[PDB]
DNA sequence: GACTATGCACG
DNA sequence: CGTGCAT
DNA sequence: AGTCATTCATG
DNA sequence: CATGAAT
């Protein structure tokens, strides 16, 4: 009825369990797909349930509950919150979930409850899943042990850098800023050609973070420190403009603010400066933002030092802040502080495994089919004899042994023939079969080449990454300075 | 409780009474903050024809309306000291939406008649389909569909253009036509006595 | 830009719109299957999803989310709350949902939240859904116009009386207590035989309600009244016993309490009597209910008038309460107050429709095949020339045409023939086919008779009902007095 | 907050500290009213090794264990005045359950050493499996000869709870004993204390990510 | 249907 | 302090 | 993850 | 005042 345990030998076991789990399978991203497990489950699940960009929106609660019943044994609210975030275009550079309804705002206010909103995968997230049906990625069992789920996704683009991550575990934490899709691909593509590229050359392609919120990034030197070691301190400052007004008064207008900053609160803290007369000359603060543009008007008084006021807001509010790179991620089951190079290499590494796996899958499919198509071509020239032979057989199995023995068809061919539907005896035309045979041969040749030549496989990897760039590429939002 | 307009202006300023926090939030986003305030109604509004004026006044939704409109209640009610030119009841195009419009209206008739007889109380007409259509009639005529289960799944861009934009919006004006035919109606549908309501329901509701 | 409408008119369309809906489509049960639309959707969805008594439990949230996305467009909470209720065996005489996890108690504490619990349909619930897949009940479109849902269930047992309903609408309310499955069926069977049965006779079989919480129901006169008009007021009193304790003191011991009564709040209120000494004599009040028994000891003082106390608790607490029948259900889309008679009429009429519909369905299947099977028997008589015709035909279309024209096969046979797999040509056995022809002919005769003879049909109804009773029958819990 | 035992008796009575309301509800239902109390811990418990004694005395749960066990906190802690001779920690078998235990223990250690050291602080071992019941994958496969994977406490049904974990007869129960004051002070600070570096180290040294 | 407080690491 | 997956 | 209020009819 | 589907 009892059994004693040491307080040491027990906090040891208990905490080690929580430690490991919350590090591997909760708070930190996989280095290759750039996803935390919950994020991966949401994606994999919605995809299985056919809830994609090309098809209707699906009531959010339906997706959440399915995720919870099949893959993620945790709170409906955690799952939804995660799902909501993936859909906010001020947190993700490239949103992975599109959502109908109130999904929040930069004012930090709450999204509509899960019963109100509809959602589906964005078109680009589909590229995170591309080729999953093709045995291209290691699966594992879910908690039920009733269904298999992916441990990583195929990632047809480098999501760790593009969307970022953040990031609180046990003993480790992670902060990775978002990046411009095209810049990241341009980098990756270069490194494919140049395995030993060094940070400086890579920075000619990937100059730095690109925040969805825009604004100005200052600190080339630190960006490099970050891209090199995983840590770095950089300055983000809001995008401002000065409008002149009637009555000789000038006015500061804010149009982009720093990533991860709450517009509503920022506005209060600025108005708080005015209230407390901490700097001389602020008339009134107004959030003038509306459904299609961010705009904070800070109207000054007549005869007021406009540069004085702007410098104070930068120093003493969040009009300007420090972003801290702390790029940690999960590489070979372990938390690892990493810079631009282990990241991109790990990605290329992974995209290689996927493409090869894919091509093996497709080759096998094509071989099998070619094999059947070869037999069907033969069968046509002996159509009548084959019918006669089947008529002469006692049952299906006997028909096959007859087909083999008498015409040297193979099991797989004989089964194919014997299970043809009668009406097929009317499409007796060799030439289209001979055209399929040819397409099939070519296809196999192309895949064998991928499989048996690293240069050919990387060239595929480059063709493909460039297609993704052409398709989803967009302009920088954040500008740089040193 | 409420999200207010930026400038005080009893001549343009509008109050939007929105059914639910969900829509309450999509309106905050969709609106024009200069002259448009949002007041969420979270839950089914009390019935001011059935409840004791004791409770009627100890009610959060009811207090923050008397107090957000700033004219006071009953006959202590000064239309001249109002806070909004318009007062808009924006509910889901469902039945409970209908029910909420119903409870609000009886409160504005029972306790702020000046407002209803002055033509300041309106009711928003959200679209039912997506061009946009409001009637199953103007739909197939638009067949030359995203059925809105509620204001929820509409997006601020859409909500503005379709129903909050003073230039693009349809908007019902509530108007007392026959004072006595109106008091009878209200008191049958919303009053303490069940039997006449049932009668009314039988006489008027077509179950087919 | 703006349209005026009368307050009288606006309040008209609004209240009519809502009144009709909350009556027809929310608060009141259909008179045949006894379900409110929310409950039907729960059962139909879980059933569609194969979440049934014989298979693992699903996470409640998976179920809830599916219901919400396909059928019932409302609170995930209301849906869950409804689902939880159909699983509490102290609210439903015969529970339709089995739930793993904290789903409540008679103490009326909250059930575990949707994220914790697991559910599946009960075996009996399956009987409510029986034959749903055989086009036995009218379907409509869901709120989406994307999927058809059933409007009433086949109801292989008279759920409306067995389980009850309750019951708040507009202009109308409902309170129908639960009854013993065996008694209800006995009456339904008697009425099948004697359509014109009088309430007095029916009550020889269905003597009164049977609460799952047992207790004592007093009022034969009013039970009758209620079964005649749908309204009646009855008394429900707790099962009690007196236990003599060590030297002079007695103990009132409660073992069954009135339906719809919260054990915890009762025990409190009985103790509030002791604390206020409204009546003299109570020493202590002890809820002693464990996990497998209900027991409330009311320990009395020495020389305490134990009738005086028991009478006082009966009057001034819920140790005894009045239950009010107000049986209103939906019959022909209309609210309707009804007694025991029209209720069983409706049930029986309904089961008639179901059994008719069901038999038409099975008969159409047996026929479609018997038709194909006839054709195949013919083909064997002329295999060589039928193969020859397909050989000679231009395509599937043409082949079918020639089969019709040259040998008078019908489209449906021509389609069967032409889509046979080649290995079928091996067979020459007409006998097996002839055996199948015979079995099919017999099956159609039996089905045709049910469809064409009111009596044959009704004996089926009776037979099936009796099977349901033999299987699910359970003893009375509530005793009757007058 | 707390569901009390029907009869005071600082000699038999037990305190069940349960992770979350759902399982706290099942515990209310499954218990033996006469001597078993339930105190639901709703949410993750404050870290008494990291946080400032100010915030600590202001933490709802902490205050309602001190004022429930009725012996005050710290060196002002009178063992002889405890209300239960058995304080039982009942968590899910998941990792966050393992976490809660970790946090509760560092509380009693830091603020009621007298209690842990008198062998009065316990941890309930619930079953992982049911096919009978099994507690460890090993004990499991032996029953597979001559499997409802309990996802957590809120999925067990009150009569099952009682039989496997709460019934003093049919239940397995860890007793938390201190064996090395100093070696069990070092282990608590590495793991639960302000400084992050030592903890990061300990993980790298002791956790096999394989 | 929003709200309340914890863990965890990091400036 | 605030972040985001967890209780 | 529990809590708070309201509708609607009925005794 | 409590009931059970709804905001
Ligand atoms: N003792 C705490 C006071 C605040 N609080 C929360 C909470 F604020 C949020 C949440 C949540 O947001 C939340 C969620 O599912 O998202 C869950 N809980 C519960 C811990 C289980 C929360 C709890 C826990 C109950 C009481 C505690
Ligand atoms: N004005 C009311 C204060 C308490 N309250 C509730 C509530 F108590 C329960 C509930 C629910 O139980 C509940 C549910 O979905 O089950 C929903 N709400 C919200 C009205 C939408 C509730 C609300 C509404 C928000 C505020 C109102
Ligand atoms: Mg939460
Ligand atoms: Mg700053
Ligand atoms: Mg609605
Ligand atoms: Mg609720
Ligand atoms: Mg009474
Ligand atoms: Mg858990």
């Amino acid at each position: 009825n009892i059994q004693n345990m040491s307080l040491e030998d027990i906090m040891g076991e208990r905490f080690g369990r929580y430690s490991k789990y919350i590090i591997q399978d909760r708070a930190l991203p996989d280095i290759r797909d750039g996803l935390k497990p919950v994020q991966r489950r949401i994606l994999y699940s919605m995809n299985k349930d056919s809830n994609t960009f090309d098809k209707s929106y699906r009531k959010s609660a339906k997706s959440v509950g399915n995720i919870m019943g099949n893959f993620h044994p945790h709170g409906d609210s955690s799952i939804y919150d995660a799902m909501v975030r993936m859909s906010q275009n001020w947190k993700n550079r490239e949103i992975l979930v599109e959502m109908h309804g109130n999904n929040g705002s930069m004012d930090g206010d709450p999204p509509a409850a899960m019963r109100y909103t509809e959602a589906r995968l964005s078109e680009i997230a589909g590229y995170l899943l591309q080729d999953i049906e093709k045995k291209t990625v290691p699966f594992a069992w879910n908690f039920d042990d009733t269904e298999k789920e992916p441990t990583v996704l195929p990632a047809a683009f480098p999501n760790l850098l593009v969307n970022g991550s953040t990031g609180i575990s046990a003993g480790y934490a992670t902060d990775i800023p978002p990046h411009n899709l095209a810049e990241v691909i341009d980098a990756a593509v270069y490194m494919i050609d140049h395995p030993t590229a060094k940070i400086d050359k890579l920075m000619e392609f990937l100059p730095g973070p690109d925040f969805p919120t825009g604004a100005i990034i200052q600190g080339r030197d630190e960006i490099k420190k970050a891209y090199e070691t995983g840590k770095g301190r950089v300055v983000v400052r809001s995008k401002t403009e000065i409008e002149k007004l009637k009555g000789g008064k000038e006015q500061i207008v804010i149009t982009e603010i720093p990533y991860e900053i709450n517009k509503a609160n920022l506005v209060k803290k600025i108005d708080d400066v005015r209230v407390n007369n901490k700097v001389a000359g602020i008339a009134e603060v107004r959030d003038e933002s509306d459904r299609d543009g961010l705009r904070i008007a800070i109207e000054l008084k007549k005869d007021a030092n406009t540069e004085l006021v702007l410098n104070y807001l930068f120093k003493y509010t969040d009009l300007q802040i420090n972003y801290n790179f702390n790029m940690v991620a999960i590489d070979n089951f372990t938390p690892r502080q990493v810079g631009i190079v282990p990241i991109l290499s790990s990605y290329i590494a992974h995209r290689r495994e996927v493409i090869l796996a894919r091509s093996r899958f497709d080759k096998e499919k094509a071989e099998k089919r070619l094999h059947i198509v070869e037999g069907l071509i033969r069968v046509i020239s002996i159509l009548d004899e084959v019918i006669a032979l089947i008529r002469a057989s006692e049952n299906k199995a006997d028909a096959k042994e007859n087909l083999k023995v008498s015409y040297d068809f193979t099991e797989e061919q004989a089964e194919a023939i014997v299970t043809l539907q009668l009406y097929r005896l009317t499409n007796t035309d060799v030439v289209v079969l001979q055209e399929e045979e040819a397409e099939l041969r070519e296809k196999i040749a192309m895949l064998a080449a991928i499989i048996g030549d690293e240069r050919t496989m990387y060239n595929l990897m480059k063709k493909e990454l460039r297609e993704v760039k052409k398709k989803f590429a967009t302009p920088r939002l954040s500008s740089l300075e040193d | 409780k409420l999200t207010p307009a930026q400038s005080k202006n009893p001549a343009k300023n509008e109050l939007y009474l929105v059914e639910g926090d969900s829509a309450g939030g999509s309106a905050k986003q969709g609106r024009d903050r200069k002259f448009q305030a949002i007041l969420p109604l979270r839950g089914k509004v009390i019935n001011t024809a059935k409840a004791k004026m004791a409770d009627i006044l100890k009610n959060e939704e009811i207090n923050t309306m008397i107090y957000t409109i700033g004219a006071g209640v009953g006959a202590d009610f000064s239309i001249e000291d109002a806070n909004y030119d318009k007062i808009i009841i924006m509910t889901d195009a469902d039945t409970d939406g209908a029910h909420i419009q119903t409870l609000l209206l009886t409160f504005f008739y029972r306790y702020m008649r000046p407002l209803v007889e002055a033509g300041h109380v309106y009711i928003a007409l959200p679209p039912l389909y997506k061009a946009y259509a409001w009637t199953d009639g103007e739909l197939e005529e638009l067949r030359k569909l995203q059925r809105y289960k509620g204001l929820g799944e509409m997006n601020a861009d859409q909500l503005w253009e379709t129903t909050m934009n003073p230039e693009t919006r349809t908007l019902i004006r509530v108007t007392i036509e026959d004072l006595a035919r109106a008091e009878r109606r209200v008191n049958v549908l919303m009053g303490d006595k069940v039997e006449p309501r049932r009668k009314w329901i039988e006489d008027n509701v077509k179950f087919t």
